[PDB]
């Protein structure tokens, strides 16, 4: 709300640090963390596994929010391919 | 009732940037009128179409405030490592520095809003990328929030988090 | 003299000035002063006079010593303000 000139203009080319991708990018990191949580899961106790699943679910929720906001920022009039 | 500040001049662009940061200083010292007068002096309408430089100056203000490595007072000149009063594994003090930098960013956004340059802000090239100024402020403040959060986790479980 | 009884990781420390001095007597003096109602910001000398004090300047061979002096005094002084 504070970051609005009039209502703001969505320029689709916009790369927040938390939106950075790659090996050091958030995406590979969260993928590896997902894998590690899964590897722990069979060896984890029941409540341990429960905390694992809620934590991982929240993380994936936030990542999907990131991608969806990216998509809504993107336009297609010339940049449908991006 | 009106006080106008200035800051060290390195370049012409750096000088106008430091004058804006000094208008911010007046804002921090509780002077809306002086900051507004300086903003009027540094920026006035002579046809309004986008230009990179206002965004460049605000962005370099933000980049400095975020990339700052303390050097100002002797403990910060010693934050620059020669510690005898420098950073030596303390949590509350650095939390306070993070608090004051959050104060600075928040007051800078408020200062820009109350002087009215926010609507004149635009999209600027950055590292080759065109970025919205307000979202750039969001990103930098979120980095600062992450630093605060790590500090909080240190304060909560020091040996664990510090190790 | 009260600070002198405290222990320090001498010649560069490895601890938090804030949390490490709690087990020291002088910080306990500070909480007792606060309980009695004394404001540490006003009654505990500013870092200027602290470093003016020679007893305080005779153990500065531990960087961590004087650093922790400054950090703890400022921290609790500001908690008082």
């Amino acid at each position: 709300s504070l970051y609005k000139n009039e209502s703001g203009i969505q320029e689709p080319e916009h790369v927040p640090w938390t939106a950075s991708s790659g090996t050091a990018g958030i995406r590979s990191v969260v993928t590896r963390q997902h894998g590690i949580i899964l590897k722990v899961y069979p060896q984890a106790d029941s409540g341990l596994r429960t905390i694992l699943i809620e934590q991982l679910a929240a993380l994936l929720n936030y990542l999907l929010d990131d991608y969806v906001t990216q998509l809504k920022s993107i336009d297609k009039l010339a940049n449908e391919e991006r | 009732a009106v006080v106008k500040d200035s800051r060290p001049d390195q370049i012409a662009h750096d000088d106008k940037t430091k004058h804006l940061k000094a208008a911010f200083l007046r804002y921090c010292r509780k002077d809306i009128l002086g900051a507004q007068s300086m903003v009027d002096s540094l920026f006035s309408d002579s046809d309004m179409e986008p230009d990179d430089e206002l965004d460049l100056a605000v962005n370099q203000i933000s980049v400095d405030l975020i990339d700052d490595y303390p050097a100002s007072d002797p403990r910060w000149a010693e934050s620059v490592p020669e510690e005898a009063a420098g950073f030596s594994n303390t949590s509350l003090i650095l939390l306070h520095q993070l608090e004051d930098k959050m104060k600075a960013h928040s007051f800078f956004v408020d200062f820009l809003h109350q002087v009215g340059l926010f609507s004149r802000l635009s999209t600027c090239q950055t590292k080759g990328m065109l970025v919205a100024t307000r979202l750039l402020l969001s990103e930098h403040a979120e980095k600062l929030s992450a630093a605060i959060v790590l500090k909080n986790h240190h304060a909560k479980l020091p040996v664990l988090v510090n190790s | 003299k009260a600070i002198k009884r405290d222990e320090w990781s001498a010649t560069d420390g490895k601890d938090d000035p804030i949390e490490a001095t709690k087990d020291s007597i002088f910080v306990k003096v500070l909480q007792n002063l606060l309980n009695k109602g004394i404001e540490l910001k006003g009654y505990l000398p500013k870092a200027e006079t602290l470093l003016q004090s020679e007893e305080l300047n005779s153990l500065k061979t531990n960087s961590y010593f004087e650093f922790s002096l400054k950090a703890n005094y400022e921290c609790y002084m500001k908690m008082q303000s």
